[PDB]
C-alpha cells in the first residue's frame, strides 16, 4: 500500500534536492510560456 | 510474479494521490531529484528489480 505522510517528506526532498535554464512550450502573438526556472 | 505484484502496488499508490505523480511527471533531461524521490520513497519497502 502507501506509507502515510512520508510522501510529503519525499515531495519536499524532491523540491529541495533541486545556471537555471527553462524551455519554451508555447509561443504565439508575442506571448510565450516557459517551463522550468523555479527561482524566477 | 513478485515484480508484477509490486508494480501494480506502485500503480495503485501513484493513482490514489495525483500530487506525487505531478512532481514525478515533470520534464527535465536529468531527473536525478525525481530519482532521489524514488530512492527515498519506496526503497525500504520494495525489491530491487
Amino acid at each position: 500500500t502507501i506509507p502515510a505522510d512520508d510522501i510529503q517528506s519525499a515531495i519536499e526532498e524532491y523540491v529541495s534536492s533541486f545556471e537555471e535554464v527553462g524551455t519554451v512550450v508555447d509561443a504565439g502573438d508575442g506571448i510565450a510560456h516557459v517551463e522550468g526556472l523555479p527561482s524566477v | 510474479t513478485t515484480l508484477a505484484g509490486e508494480l501494480v502496488s506502485v500503480a495503485r499508490l501513484l493513482d490514489r494521490e495525483a500530487v506525487v505523480t505531478r512532481y514525478l511527471t515533470v520534464p527535465a533531461e536529468d531527473a536525478t531529484p525525481r530519482i532521489r524521490l524514488i530512492e527515498r520513497l519506496v526503497s525500504g519497502k520494495v525489491g530491487a528489480p
